[PDB]
C-alpha cells in the first residue's frame, strides 16, 4: 500500500537517528512523539493519505524548511 | 488664511552648503517660493543647545576648515551609503 | 571479547525494554507470536541495542535479525 | 551572552519539561529559535518567565529594547517574544489542541493544514 | 537604439522652482549608483527582495504583477499585485527607499493600458502568477513586447466604471460583460473635444534633452 | 408569534422548530414538503425547501480576491415559509411546555 | 477601514467562523478611541447570534508604504482573554503584528503565510 514498507522502517530509523543527534531537545519527549504518530497514523488502510504522509515524513527529514536541534 | 502663524520644535536633518540649503522636519506655513523666517527654538525643552553652534554666526573666509558639502544627522542615511540591513 | 559477554549484556537490554514482557527471553525468542511485535517494535529494538552496543547496524540485515541468538551471531563476527 | 543555550540553562533550573526548541531559517522571516515549554501548572509557567525575563535584563544589552510578558491573562497559554529567539510556555493540553512541533517543521505540510482547505469560492445554484 | 527615460525624472507640471528638481535628481542618481533600478513598464513581472526593520533585518522577496507606477523624485511608487493562497495582495515598493535590497525584471512586458487597475475586478487568473517562476531571457536591443491580453471581468457592479471614456480602457473584453445599451449609455460622458484641446498637452523633449545631460554627466563623474 | 421574528432571526427559529418537531418525533415537515427523510441539519432542510418552493437569491460572498454575487437558494424565505406553515398549523399540534411539565 | 455594521472574513479554521449559510459575520463595536479600525484593532463581531471578540490582520483600505494591501478585509476571532479561537491560518498575514503592541504572538505563531 505505502510507497515502500522499508522506506518507511527507513524514515523511522532515521528519525531516530537526528533524535539521537540532537543537542537541545529532549529524548524522552522527541521518541515519545515520534512514537505515538506513527502509532496513530498506521492502519489507515486508503493509502493515499499514507503516501502524503510519506512524502510529509520525507520533508520533515531534509528539514529544508525547518530543523529541530 | 493670509496671516502669519508659526512652527515650533522642527528640527533640521541635512544642510547642503554649497546651495545654502536646510532641511527642515515636517511642513511650514506658506505657499512654494515664500519667504518664511527661522529662529532658533524658544520651547523650555530645547533651551540651552545652543553650547555647540556658531557664535554669534559662522564666518566662511575665516574658517580654517572647509565645510563638506552636505552636514548629515546621525539617523540620517547618506544616499552614497549602502542598502541598509537591520537587526 | 568476551562471547558470554555479548550474550548476557543483549539478554540484559532485552529486558531493559518495559512495553514488551519478559516472559520467555531465549535465544529463539520469536517476537512476532511469542511477544506480539511489528515491524516498528522491533526496529525499535534494534535501536535500543544500538545505542549502547553498535554503531554498525545496517538495516538491510537488521530487518531480518528477527531474535537474539542472530544479534549475538552478528556482533560476534562483525567484532 | 544571552543565547539558546542560556535559554535550555535557565530553562532546566526552572524544570521545564519537553523542551522543544526549533530552528526557524529566514525564509519564514520569522524569528531565529522558537521554543515550546510545557510546565506543570500556571503558577510554574509564570514563574518560569519571570526568572527568564529577570535574567535577561540582569545579563547585558542595555541597548536593545525591553520584552513585555505576553499573555498575563491566559492561564493556558504564555508568551515571551524576544528580539531574535520567542518562547511559548503552555500546557499540556493547550500543546494538542495547538500541536505547533509540526506546524514549525512542515510549512503547509501540516496535518490541520491539510484538512483545511487551501481556499474555495460558492458558485451559483442551479 | 531605444533609450528609455525612467518616469520620475519627469517633473509633474507646475510653478517649483527647477533647484529643487536638480538637487531631487542628484540624489536619486547618487541612490541609483548604489542600487540598480531596472527598466519595467506597467505589466511587467517584477521580484523585489527587501529587508524587515522588525524581523531582526531578514531579507524577504514578493513578487508581482505592476499594475500602477505613480509619484515622483524619491517618492516615487510603483504597485506590485500577486494572487497567493487565493487571497489577492498588492504592495507599494518606493524605488529610492533604502529598504530595498533589489529589484529583478522577472518578465518584461507592456499592456494595452497605461494602468492595470481593473485586474482587481477581473478574474483572479489574470492576476495569479508563480512565485517561483524563473525569468525569462530578454534579447538586447530588442523593442519592448506589448501583450495583448484581453482579459476577462467579473459581473458588475465592479470598483470602477471602467467603461467610460474617462478612463479609456482597452484591455477589456467589454462585448462578453456588457450589453449594447449599455455602452451606449456610457458613451454619453466621451468628450471628444478634450483630445483636441491643444492647451493641455505638456512639452517634455526639452526637458529631457537636460535629464539625459544631467544623468550621462552624473555617470561620467 | 408573540415577538417579531426579524429581531431575532428567521434561522435560528427554524432550527429551534426543527429541534421541537424531532424531539416530539411528529415529522409533519417531511411529508408535507415531500422530503426525503427527517433531518436535523436545518441548512440542508432550508435547502430542500428552497429547491421545493423554488425561490433563489442573490447575494454577495466575501472571497480572496473581493465581493462575488452568486445566486443561492433563498435560506431566508425557506425559514420565513417553514414559520407561516407551522404556525397555521399544518404541522401538527406541539406543546413547547412538556419537558418543563416533566420536571 | 472597519468600523460598525461593516462585513468581514474570517480567516482562521474556527468552527464558529464556518458559515453553513455563506453568510459573513459583521462588527458591532471597535475597541478604539475614533472606532476606525486599522491592521491590529480589536473589534466585535456578532457571528451566529453570539458576541465575539475578534483581532483584525488585514483590510481592503489603503495604508503605509510597503505595508500590504488585501482585496478583501480579514479578521481573526479570539478569545475574551486571548487565546485564539481557531488553530491555523491559511492566508498570508502582515509581519507587522510584531512591530505592533498587543497580544500578537499566539496569533503569528499559529500562522502559516507571511506578506
Ligand atoms: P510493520 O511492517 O508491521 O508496519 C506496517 C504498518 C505500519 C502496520 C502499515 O501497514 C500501516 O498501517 N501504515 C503504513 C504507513 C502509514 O500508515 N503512515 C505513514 C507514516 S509517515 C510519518 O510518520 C510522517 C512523519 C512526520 C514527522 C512528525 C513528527 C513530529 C516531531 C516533532
Ligand atoms: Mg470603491
Amino acid at each position: 500500500a505505502p510507497w515502500s514498507r522499508e522506506a518507511v522502517l527507513s524514515l523511522y530509523r532515521a528519525l531516530l537517528r537526528q533524535g539521537r543527534q540532537l543537542r537541545y531537545t529532549d529524548r524522552d519527549f522527541y521518541f515519545a512523539s515520534i512514537r505515538r504518530e506513527f502509532r496513530k497514523n498506521q492502519k489507515l488502510e486508503d493509502a493515499e493519505a499514507r503516501e502524503r504522509q510519506l512524502e510529509k515524513g520525507l520533508v520533515f527529514l531534509n528539514g529544508k524548511l525547518g530543523r529541530i536541534i | 488664511g493670509n496671516i502669519y502663524r508659526t512652527e515650533y520644535g522642527l528640527k533640521v536633518w541635512r544642510i547642503n552648503t554649497k546651495h545654502n540649503i536646510i532641511y527642515v522636519n515636517g511642513s511650514v506655513p506658506g505657499h512654494k517660493n515664500c519667504l518664511v523666517k527661522v529662529k532658533d527654538s524658544k520651547l523650555p525643552a530645547y533651551k540651552d543647545l545652543g553650547k555647540n553652534l556658531p557664535f554669534p554666526t559662522y564666518f566662511p573666509d575665516g574658517d580654517e576648515e572647509e565645510l563638506p558639502e552636505d552636514l548629515y544627522d546621525e539617523n540620517v542615511c547618506q544616499p552614497g551609503a549602502p542598502s541598509i540591513t537591520f537587526a | 571479547l568476551t562471547l558470554e559477554g555479548i550474550q548476557d549484556r543483549v539478554l540484559y537490554v532485552l529486558k531493559l525494554y518495559d512495553k514488551i514482557d519478559p516472559e520467555k527471553l531465549s535465544v529463539n525468542s520469536h517476537f512476532m507470536k511469542d511477544l506480539g511485535l511489528d515491524s516498528l517494535d522491533q526496529v525499535e529494538i534494534i535501536m535500543a541495542m544500538e545505542d549502547e552496543f553498535g554503531f554498525e547496524i545496517p538495516d538491510i540485515d537488521a530487518e531480518k535479525l528477527m531474535c537474539p541468538q542472530e544479534i549475538v551471531d552478528y556482533i560476534a563476527d562483525k567484532k | 551572552k544571552f543565547d539558546i543555550d542560556m535559554m535550555v540553562s535557565l530553562l532546566r533550573q526552572e524544570n521545564a519539561r519537553d523542551i522543544c526548541v526549533i530552528q526557524v531559517p529566514p525564509e519564514m522571516r520569522y524569528t531565529d529559535y522558537f521554543v515550546i515549554v510545557s510546565g506543570t501548572s500556571t503558577r510554574h509557567l509564570h514563574a518560569m518567565a519571570f526568572y527568564v525575563v529577570k535574567m535577561y535584563k540582569h545579563l547585558k544589552c542595555k541597548r536593545d529594547p525591553h520584552v513585555k510578558i505576553e499573555g498575563k491573562d491566559t492561564d493556558d497559554w504564555l508568551c515571551v517574544d524576544f528580539g531574535s529567539m520567542v518562547i511559548h510556555l503552555m500546557l499540556p493540553e493547550t500543546r494538542e489542541i495547538y500541536e505547533l512541533e509540526k506546524l514549525w517543521t512542515l510549512r503547509s505540510y501540516d496535518d490541520q493544514l491539510a484538512q483545511i482547505a487551501p481556499e474555495t469560492v460558492p458558485e451559483d445554484f442551479i | 537604439e531605444r533609450r528609455f527615460l525612467s518616469p520620475e525624472f519627469i517633473p509633474r507640471r507646475g510653478r517649483t522652482d527647477p533647484l529643487k528638481f536638480q538637487i531631487e535628481r542628484k540624489d536619486m542618481l547618487e541612490r541609483r549608483k548604489v542600487l540598480h533600478i531596472p527598466e519595467f513598464y506597467v505589466g511587467s513581472i517584477l521580484r523585489v527582495t527587501t529587508a524587515d526593520p522588525y524581523a531582526s533585518g531578514k531579507i524577504s522577496q514578493f513578487l508581482g504583477i505592476c499594475i500602477q507606477r505613480s509619484g515622483r523624485g524619491l517618492g516615487a511608487t510603483f504597485i506590485l499585485r500577486n494572487v497567493i493562497e487565493g487571497q489577492g495582495v498588492e504592495i507599494c515598493f518606493e524605488l529610492y527607499n533604502p529598504r530595498v535590497q533589489e529589484i529583478q525584471v522577472v518578465k518584461l512586458e507592456k499592456r494595452l493600458d497605461d494602468s492595470l487597475l481593473y485586474l482587481r475586478d477581473a478574474l483572479p487568473e489574470y492576476s495569479t502568477f508563480d512565485v517561483n517562476m524563473k525569468p525569462v531571457v530578454q534579447e538586447p536591443n530588442q523593442k519592448v513586447p506589448v501583450n495583448e491580453l484581453k482579459v476577462k471581468m467579473k459581473p458588475k457592479p465592479w470598483s470602477k466604471r471602467w467603461e467610460r471614456p474617462n478612463f479609456n480602457i482597452k484591455g477589456i473584453r467589454f462585448d462578453l460583460c456588457l450589453t449594447e445599451q449599455q455602452m451606449k449609455e456610457a458613451q454619453k460622458w466621451n468628450q471628444p473635444w478634450l483630445e483636441f484641446d491643444m492647451m493641455r498637452e505638456y512639452d517634455t523633449s526639452k526637458i529631457e534633452a537636460a535629464i539625459w545631460k544631467e544623468i550621462e554627466a552624473s555617470k561620467r563623474s | 408569534g408573540t415577538v417579531l421574528d426579524h429581531l431575532v432571526g428567521e434561522e435560528t427559529m427554524a432550527d429551534y422548530l426543527l429541534y421541537t418537531l424531532n424531539k416530539h418525533q411528529r415529522f409533519g415537515y417531511v411529508q408535507h414538503y415531500g422530503l426525503g427523510s427527517a433531518c436535523d441539519n436545518v441548512e440542508r432542510v432550508l435547502k430542500s425547501v428552497a429547491v421545493k418552493l423554488g425561490k433563489t437569491q442573490k447575494v454577495k460572498v466575501l472571497t480572496g480576491t473581493g465581493n462575488v454575487n452568486i445566486i443561492q437558494p433563498n435560506y431566508p424565505a425557506a425559514a420565513r415559509d417553514f414559520l407561516q406553515t407551522f404556525r397555521r398549523g399544518l404541522l401538527g399540534s406541539v406543546m413547547l411546555d412538556l419537558d418543563v411539565l416533566r420536571g | 477601514a472597519i468600523q460598525k455594521m461593516t462585513r468581514v472574513r474570517v480567516v482562521d479554521n474556527s468552527a464558529l467562523g464556518n458559515s453553513p449559510y455563506h453568510r459573513a459575520p459583521r462588527c458591532i463595536h471597535v475597541y478604539k478611541k475614533n472606532g476606525v479600525g486599522k491592521v491590529g484593532d480589536q473589534i466585535l463581531l456578532a457571528i451566529k447570534g453570539q458576541k465575539k471578540k475578534a483581532l483584525i490582520v488585514g483590510h481592503c483600505m489603503p495604508g503605509p508604504r510597503m505595508t500590504p494591501r488585501f482585496d478583501s478585509n480579514n479578521v481573526v476571532l479570539i478569545e475574551d482573554n486571548g487565546n485564539p479561537v481557531g488553530t491555523r491560518i491559511k492566508t498570508p498575514i502582515p509581519t507587522s503584528l510584531r512591530k505592533r503592541e498587543g497580544e500578537y504572538s499566539k496569533v503569528l505563531a499559529i500562522a502559516q503565510n507571511f506578506v
